[PDB]
């Protein structure tokens, strides 16, 4: 979990947006302007990236539900299978609304959802219509989108690792709300005082995101070693 | 991709 | 033929807990971790390995393997093995003189092959009056283990079985009339009268079916060689 230096420089880690999008809170992690933009002082990045990992290692230890938030459609593809791969299950595309606090109240949605999924291969062939089944099809399909992924917990989380933050400033807000620890690859344009574990990456390429995803990935990973067995042979 | 001296700079 | 990473996907190294365990089994376990011991798979292949040999060695001269495996879950297992090689298997209760009382079981499979023809034609039907229904059931409950062997099989040359424990009674009767014996013993098994040893987990579904692969192969490679 210490990822080479110079594996994200390749990666594209080091160029952020231009000025007019920037959010002037991040100057601690700055290199310079090549060509307007800003690159981010990757030695200031590297430090804080490792310690997330120990950090988020850890938690896995503990055995402390993990989450992570879908993005732009490539990440959110990224995101699904490294978070399948090993668990702590995982958002795709909207975060339904205040799903925090209405915790309760998504939880007897998927309720119905899990229903639904079961009579999917009950209900579907006894008392079909031509109109009956288009609906139950199509509901399921919505809900699976997002509910997706989610519908495991069966509980409270007890951390969240979304990306960019920015355009999830809502996941943010309410798990500031509620005291479980998050993780974000803060940009140059993302208020980064809610997270309490701030990694100056850059959200797009996917090249890189997928840097990320797969380091932590294996981090938890070390978590099911110390929940399983210690490497041997 | 720019030199190591650079960016380490 | 197999490898390390083969079994360390398969989970072969897991063992019983801690609790659960014959000390007499230390040296086939490396280090135990979590109160779980945790077999050493570095010796595992080597003598698996040697077994493999053995096993090629016996089907040469046309011998007559038997696989056991009570066990429920690898019950249904050990039978889709055995079919590809054609060897003899039994998938419940390892019935008392199996082996050592020969000539009443024997008596027992005639009964059955006698009853499965009669019934199979269709002799069973016209005599109904619900003794159709005993002979059917009577079927049923002898084939549920008698099942495998009822084509002949008269004291084979080697038995295979998944837990080193459970059927001690079966590693005894083979011990008494000179039959070697393989075993996939975990952690919680005595290594007593095994003769060729193979310290492997026989819980795991996913370990069971890489056992029964292999073993199957070289059987099956062995009656080709010969042929
Ligand atoms: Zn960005």
């Amino acid at each position: 979990a210490t990822v080479s230096m110079r594996d994200m420089l390749k990666a594209g880690v080091h160029f952020g947006h231009q000025t007019r999008y920037w959010n002037p809170k991040m100057k601690p992690f700055i290199f310079g302007a090549r060509n307007k933009v800003h690159i981010i002082n990757l030695e200031k990045t590297v430090p804080m990236f490792n310690e997330a990992l120990a950090e988020l290692n850890k938690i896995a230890s503990r055995k402390g539900k993990i989450l992570f938030v879908g993005t732009k459609r490539a990440a959110s593809e990224a995101v699904k299978d490294a978070a399948l791969s090993c668990d702590q299950f995982f958002v795709n595309h909207r975060w339904l609304g205040g799903m925090l606090t209405n915790w309760k109240t998504v939880r007897q949605s998927i309720k119905r959802l899990k229903d639904l999924e079961t009579q999917s291969q009950d209900g579907t062939f006894d008392k079909l219509t031509k109109k009956e089944a288009l609906m139950r099809t199509r509901e399921l399909e919505k809900l699976e989108n997002s509910l997706g992924g989610i519908k495991d917990m069966g509980g409270l989380p007890d951390a969240l690792f979304v990306i960019d933050a920015d355009h999830e400033h809502i996941a943010i807000k309410e798990a500031n709300n509620l005291g479980i620890p998050v993780f974000a690859i803060v940009d140059t344009n993302s208020d980064p005082d809610g997270v309490d574990f701030v990694i100056p990456g850059n959200d797009d390429a996917i090249r890189a995101v997928t840097l990320y995803l797969g380091a932590v990935a294996a981090t938890v990973r070390e978590g099911r070693s110390q929940d399983l067995a210690s490497q041997a042979e | 991709t720019e030199s190591f001296a650079q960016l380490f700079e």
